[PDB]
């Protein structure tokens, strides 16, 4: 397949998923650049440039997601998936082969911290990861690095 | 006499020197003090022992701890007694023989007891020399004196204690206390509540640990408390609390209970009191929190408090409490949607740019359920309901119905009067419940309301007073029955109200054409002994509908279901108002005196005949007054003959009720029938469908008062037609069929008050 | 609560009650009669004379208010086809005497 | 040393002389050596016996069959011992005792076994002379030495065997092969595959006794070949095979198997190569038969081969294998049709007429099922389904989805990928098998199809890719709402874009006039980013309908449904372009200058004034410019009283919009009311419908526009009702309703830039 059809084709994905972000009730108006004291291992607010650290934040993401039931999380979490494998074919178009990144081990407090607070949790992630896609498209125009 | 108190209740026991029976005296090693008193157990034991055998003394040590107290049951004084010589190489199989008295209240001497009086009870030593022995004390004998004295035999060396006599009940150690937990309440204040024990029959002290232990800040504060549960005050966030509880005496020594296993409870950085809230529609709430910052609380004057995250709150209702504890007020606060699996908001709070992720519940239930109901027609059954399908905010509770109704009648004033009885109601498939409630006092007034409990508390919807009797929905009335009336023209219903209620009543009629679909037409009777009622209708006999309904006059009660709706049936009623109009034709000779005249008429029409007229009749009338009626049937034709100069004839319709009053007339006379007073006829076809008759006539002698054109087709032998036209008008208009290829005539025919004269005849349109 | 209504309520509560078993001058005295007749009643546990019980003290707690009404301070006071035909007959009399609304 | 091997496993014992313990020694009668070894069991029996007992030894021959092997199961060494003195008349009840040790492997000295080493096991002995001794053989000593003794006592009479050594692993009887399935090769070589016993470790020897049970020819050829798959080449018609194969053990001495049942298969005079094969649409296979016709065997060169017994395939598809063995190759063969109760095509071979009844089987599958997908507009399921109503060739076969996904696209390559996934679909009403895949990937490519189950295998569709992305079917379009442009004349149609998809978008709109029956013109819309279209229509007060619908522009995807039509609501739009016509009936009187002015107009219609009209303005005009206009209203009529000398006149009419800016005009005048241009005119009423007029005209002095012509009936006077043509014309029609009986004024007026001149008034027909 031609190139120019994955260019277009990662656009026309991240722009369903925000939309199916939106549709969440939860996540109608909180921004994304709140700070939250105990949730730092949600990836988001400093900026990304580089392929590896952008296939690591949806790992993140992906990894993060895998803790919610409910059915709009799972439809998202199977379009992360397909994106993931997307963007490895754009690192393999200049010769940049990737690793096949995993759930980070900086994920220890998760657990916990869900079941302390869980409402907040499911939120926080649902938002940022819309704010981080965003961003994602605004530098796919510009063709970062390997 | 010859009795050492226990003071304290520790005391060391060392045996020394005064071998079936070799029996050696223990005494007690003080700090200031050695008491060796000789107990009541051996007093024929005098014998002489070897010197040699004192060296065996030099091998065994007998030094031993023995203590105990009475447990907190009151029922056994279990005693421990340790070896101090643990020497693991050798290992004594000693047997303990314990002599225990409890003598009553005498008052009468001091005696010292005597042998037998005491009890023996066989002591059990564990396997490493620790011995712990039951010891059962009537309960009446608690406060009074007891009395030891212990026998130790080991490698058939005998040891003996002295007499101990002290009071079970004054250093009773207790039990390790239990039932304990660890949460915040709704005023930011712990509470150690622990499930003393009940088998203790005095006052008890405990001493409480505990201190504010972090990673930085580290400070102990261990505590002495009276009561059976306490309550901390001014608990601060990041702090663990190492709490730990023992019991003892308060009053006069005791033993301190059983240490328990330390209880661990660690708050976050940010504590909530109350941390879940539950209100209904309409109210004020409130909460607290408490900041801590890196290790640094936080003051009270930079905080800010969220809603869900999404909108931050007006500064209008912050309220200030003390340094570190603020107060938001929520004011007329909505209904929460469930937003996913969440069916609760969330409030936060927190300072400057930074917001834990803690948070405190608040949840909302509406209780605006309404309930209202029937008392069916025999006054027996009452049956309600009540919907849950339109408000949400629950799926997450079991509801409940009660009563309260005693005297007469409701709705007089609040309480809902807390005392009530429960009733069950069960579920139908329209989505609403029901219940029956039989039998019922018919005016006793019942106050209802809904009751939701909840996984957090319990609310109560607003009561409704209902009165049975008032409430009644009364049954349809029976035989109803409408019929026209007889020779006036009217509709009359009649009917019989229903036996219940014994009330007045008003009766709503509901009546028009029947049919498929019909715009019925409404009347209302406003009184109780009424009952048939006249109404108009515009025709006479098109059958007609009828259905009634009752209710109650004051307003009060419900309407009734409409009845079996009853039809009319069509029958004639009174005589017919206008004969036919009738005319003549002739089929004869000119030349016979004789004519054989035959009238033709057309059939009469229902109004005219009012519903049916079954028969015709003609009436004759000669100058000599020549008069008779004959019957022609449902024959709409007729003819007879006439020889006489001049003759009326008349024609009459009876039906069922009589004959006709207002009917036509027409005479026959050839004297007359030579006038003609007509001179020129004109015909001419407009189209298809309109034909246009002018004429001009000559004046004459007598009074013409109608005139009348006969046509008919000439290409073929069609039907005579004809049609009234009065004298006044000069021009007419005809409109049928006619195609103007084919021929047809005209006759005009002038009338007067005795017959009919010349007439003029036209063959062809002009 | 207005007196004004009672009569009316007492008139046509004895009419429904007079109607129903049809279809199967001082107050003490009329207290105790209705007592009794209360008694006389609770023998039978049939469905209508049940009821008709039920009603009955309705009536007779209606009777106590109107007697209160006037502040009188009134003090607590084969067999059954007869037993319905004297409760009709005692109840049609209570209607004619209390149309002319005696003292207490 | 002390022991004999058993060579061969079929021996003979016989004892000899050398009575409670009387003990004789037994020896075995071999054809060339006489082997005698005391055994040790017993060693103190060396008991002296009397002479006189030999004589019994007289009566008793201690002739013994025992026959030693181990079983197939390598569990028990059973071990047989038969009386060769078959005497009816006396049964003895001898107990036989068998010790036997299997020593460990010892490499110190080949000692000789003690007493109390050997193990004993009783023998079951039968009524008929037949002794039984199972002996449990580990299979750890199978290959180790085995060493056996007998003992039996019969009437008090002892007889001891030697010690004899054997090796059980050697002496295996092996069991009779099973699953004996007769299978023929595909190429015609009688695959005989028989399952290998599981309980032999080791290969056998099988003794094939196949034998060909035919009318004539008899074959008994025992084959000793070991291989399992036999393969037996030129197989005969009517050559029933009833295969006897045992085996035996390959590896090593054996003994042959027990007779198991016969394979009795018979082949009916016509044999095949396995004519079970499934064939597909457009597939290409080959057959060969071989016929018997009586012991000659039908030579492949005379094959009569038939189908339906019928059709003798061409000898064009004919190629010749062997001697009796011809191709038949069947290239494409159509669907199968069914008939009778056949589901294949019964092959026919045979040789000139006598043909025999046996057939094969041709088993064609359409398996061509075209599945089709769609995914929800939310872009949550998809949705497959398939039609079976044309499988009717080999129905009852069993239909199955398979589902294999790929992470991205899909290749381009066709290959059916050896894996799969299985997916149970539900059947519909509609005769169709439907089924949803949720949740879905988007961009993944899924390759699905249909395997079909059938009692002779399994069958495969071509697959077909599909990917959930290229087959959306949009959303129709939200808020859809028409409205027609002011002071354009346009029709402008508003829309909004559905949520899902995010590519670009066409739309299709259209529209037409409400009613029942609805006319429609469509219209595209190509750019992405418009969202309101103008399009022009003649009708300008109609009730408009329009719809829209979506597709993705790439081409990829379905069309939408159509949304909910949006109706559009008539007002004004423009100022009338026209003014109305106005008419002089004017009926004052000569002298007076106040006369009665009454002016005429008709009610304008829809299509000109822009469908609605509510207020009229009669705007006024003096030599003094006197504006009074007033409002008519609804009213039609109109009088003015003629204040002044000269007047003008004009008609305007109001909208909401404004007022009217086009208009007529009229003038009036005294002083040239008496001029004349007009002489004559004729008024000939050729029908009542239409009347022809003609006029003549002079030399006028001023400018004429056109003239006004008025009619009416002076008998009745009738309506008065006009018309205003031009000057152009000279013999104009009118078209009206016309009586000659009455008499009718006619009224030409010719018109001039300051009024009209003399009525050209008329009474009668020309
Ligand atoms: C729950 O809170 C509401 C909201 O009112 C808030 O709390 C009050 C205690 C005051 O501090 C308000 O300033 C504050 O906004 C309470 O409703 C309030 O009730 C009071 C007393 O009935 C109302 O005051 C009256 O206002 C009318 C004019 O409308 C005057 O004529 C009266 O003389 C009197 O001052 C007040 O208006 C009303 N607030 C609103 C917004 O309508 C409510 O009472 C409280 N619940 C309980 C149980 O107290
Ligand atoms: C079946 O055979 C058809 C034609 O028959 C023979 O096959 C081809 C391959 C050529 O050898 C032709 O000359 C022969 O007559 C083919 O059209 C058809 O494709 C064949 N089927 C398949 C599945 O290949
Ligand atoms: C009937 C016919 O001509 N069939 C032909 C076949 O001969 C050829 O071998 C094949 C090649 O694909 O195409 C088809
Ligand atoms: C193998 C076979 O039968 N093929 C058939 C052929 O015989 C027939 O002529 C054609 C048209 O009907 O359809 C195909
Ligand atoms: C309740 O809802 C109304 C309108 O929906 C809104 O104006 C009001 O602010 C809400 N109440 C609160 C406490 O926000
Ligand atoms: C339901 O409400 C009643 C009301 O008192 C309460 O006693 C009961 O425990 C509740 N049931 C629950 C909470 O399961
Ligand atoms: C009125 O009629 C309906 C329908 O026949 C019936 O269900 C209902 O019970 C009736 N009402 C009463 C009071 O019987
Ligand atoms: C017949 O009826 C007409 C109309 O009412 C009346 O003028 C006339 O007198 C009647 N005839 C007789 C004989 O009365
Ligand atoms: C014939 O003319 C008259 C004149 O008004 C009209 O009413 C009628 O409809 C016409 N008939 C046909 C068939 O055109
Ligand atoms: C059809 O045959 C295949 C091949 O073994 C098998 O995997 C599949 O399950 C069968 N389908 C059935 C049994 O429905
Ligand atoms: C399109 O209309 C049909 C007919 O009502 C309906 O069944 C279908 O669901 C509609 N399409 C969508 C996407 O709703
Ligand atoms: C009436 O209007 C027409 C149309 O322009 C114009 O020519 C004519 O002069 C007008 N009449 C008068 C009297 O102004
Ligand atoms: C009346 O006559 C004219 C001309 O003779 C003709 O055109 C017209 O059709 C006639 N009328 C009818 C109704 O035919």
């Amino acid at each position: 397949v031609p190139i120019q059809k994955v260019q277009d084709d990662t656009k026309t994905l991240i722009k369903t998923i925000v939309t199916r972000i939106n549709d969440i009730s939860h996540t109608q108006s909180v921004s994304s650049k709140q700070k939250v004291t105990g949730l730092d291992f949600i990836p988001g607010l400093h900026p990304i440039l580089t392929l590896s650290k952008m296939d690591q934040t949806l790992a993140v993401y992906q990894q993060i997601l895998t803790s919610m039931p409910s059915r709009n999380v799972i439809q998202i979490s199977n379009d992360l998936e397909n994106l993931r494998d997307l963007l490895h074919v754009l690192a393999f178009s200049k010769s940049c082969h990737l690793p096949w990144a995993s759930g980070l081990e900086t994920l220890d407090s998760l657990g916990g911290v869900l079941e302390a607070s869980g409402y907040s949790t499911e939120v926080v992630a649902l938002s940022r990861l819309q704010g981080s896609l965003q961003d994602m498209l605004w530098q796919l125009d510009l063709s970062p690095g390997c | 006499n010859l009795s050492y108190p226990i003071t304290p209740w520790r005391f060391k026991l060392s045996c020394m020197p005064p071998l079936s029976k070799t029996t050696f005296h223990c005494c007690f090693r003080s700090e200031q003090d050695r008491n060796c008193s000789l107990c009541a157990d051996n007093i024929e034991g005098k014998t002489f022992v070897s010197t040699v055998n004192s060296l065996v003394f030099q091998q065994i040590d007998a030094n031993w701890n023995i203590q105990c107290w009475l447990k907190g049951d009151l029922k056994l004084f279990i005693c421990y007694v340790e070896s101090l010589f643990k020497n693991l190489f050798r290992n004594y199989n000693y047997k303990v023989h314990l002599l225990y008295v409890l003598p009553e209240v005498l008052e009468d001497s001091p005696l010292v007891p005597q042998k037998g009086s005491f009890q023996m009870v066989h002591c059990n030593c564990s396997v490493h020399e620790c011995c712990e022995c039951l010891v059962p004390v009537p309960t009446a004998k608690l406060n009074d004196t007891l009395l030891m004295c212990l026998k130790i035999t080991s490698g058939g060396v005998i040891f003996q204690s002295p007499l101990m006599s002290v009071q079970p009940i004054n250093m009773v150690k207790p039990d390790p206390p239990l039932g304990l937990h660890m949460e915040i309440t709704d005023d930011g204040n712990l509470k150690i509540s622990w499930s003393s024990p009940p088998l203790v029959p005095f006052p008890l002290q405990y001493q409480v640990k505990y201190s504010e232990n972090s990673t930085t800040v580290i400070r102990e504060a261990d505590k002495i408390v009276s009561a059976t549960s306490l309550l901390v005050d001014s608990i601060l966030p990041g702090s663990s609390y190492e709490v730990q509880v023992r019991g003892k005496r308060l009053d006069g020594p005791g033993i301190w209970s059983d240490w328990s296993t330390p209880r661990v409870f660690t708050t976050q950085d940010v504590i909530y009191f109350p941390p879940k809230i539950l209100t209904s529609v309409g109210s004020n709430v409130s909460f607290h929190c408490i900041y801590k910052k890196e290790n640094k609380i936080v003051p009270s004057k930079e905080i800010v408090w969220w809603m869900n995250l999404a909108e931050k709150i007006p500064q209008s209702q912050y309220d200030v409490v003390s340094d570190h504890v603020s107060k938001v007020t929520f004011f007329n606060l909505n209904e929460t949607k469930p937003r996913g699996k969440f069916t609760y908001d969330a409030v936060y709070c927190c300072n400057e740019h930074e917001c834990h992720h803690r948070y405190a519940e608040l949840y909302v239930i509406d209780v605006n359920i309404n309930i209202s109901c029937e008392t069916d027609g025999y006054l027996t059954k009452m049956t309600c309901r009540w919907s849950t399908s339109t408000i949400q905010s629950l799926a997450e509770s079991t509801l409940q119905l009660r009563y309260h109704r005693s005297s007469l009648y409701c709705s007089d004033i609040p309480s809902i009067h807390p005392i009530s009885e429960p009733k069950d109601c069960y579920l139908q498939s329209d989505g609403f419940y029901e219940c029956i409630f039989q039998p019922i006092f018919l005016l006793s007034g019942y106050t209802m309301w809904i009751r939701i409990n909840h996984s957090l508390g319990s609310l109560d919807s607003p009561p409704t007073c209902v009165l049975p009797d008032s409430v009644v929905k009364p049954l349809p009335p029976s035989s109803v029955k409408a019929e026209i009336t007889i020779n006036i023209g009217l509709l009359k219903i009649s009917w019989e109200k229903p036996v219940f209620p014994e009330n007045n009543l008003q009766f709503q009629i509901r009546y028009g054409l029947s049919g498929k679909e019909v715009q019925w037409k409404m009347y209302e009777v406003y009184d109780a002994k009424s009952k048939s009622v006249s109404l108009p209708v515009p025709d006479l006999c098109a059958v007609y509908a009828v259905q009634v309904r009752c209710k109650r006059l004051d307003g009060l009660g419900y309407w009734s279901n409409w009845s079996n709706p009853a039809y009319t049936v069509v029958m004639d009623i009174k005589v017919p108002m206008r004969g036919p109009e009738f005319w003549r034709i002739i089929n004869g000779d000119t030349m016979k005196k004789e004519k054989n005249v035959t009238l033709l008429w057309k059939p009469l029409m229902k109004n005219d005949s009012l519903c049916s007229v079954q028969r015709y009749v003609i009436n004759h009338h000669t100058s000599c007054n020549g008069t008779w009626s004959e019957d022609v049937g449902n024959h709409t034709k007729f003819t007879f003959l006439w020889t006489e100069q001049a003759h009326t004839v008349t024609v009459l319709a009876i039906n069922s009720i009589g004959a006709s009053v207002a009917n036509f007339n027409l005479t026959f006379s050839w004297p007359m029938s030579k006038v003609n007073i007509v001179q020129s006829l004109s015909a001419y076809p407009l189209n298809s469908s309109c034909v246009i008759v002018s004429w001009i006539l000559s004046p004459s002698d007598y009074k013409l008062m109608y005139f009348i054109i006969e046509w008919k087709n000439l290409n073929e032998d069609g039907e005579i037609k004809w049609l009234r036209i009065s004298s006044s008008v000069k021009k007419y208009y005809i409109h049928d069929h006619f195609i103007p290829i084919e021929k047809y005539q005209f006759s005009l025919y002038p009338i007067f008050m005795e017959g009919v004269g010349k007439p003029k005849i036209i063959n062809s349109f002009t």
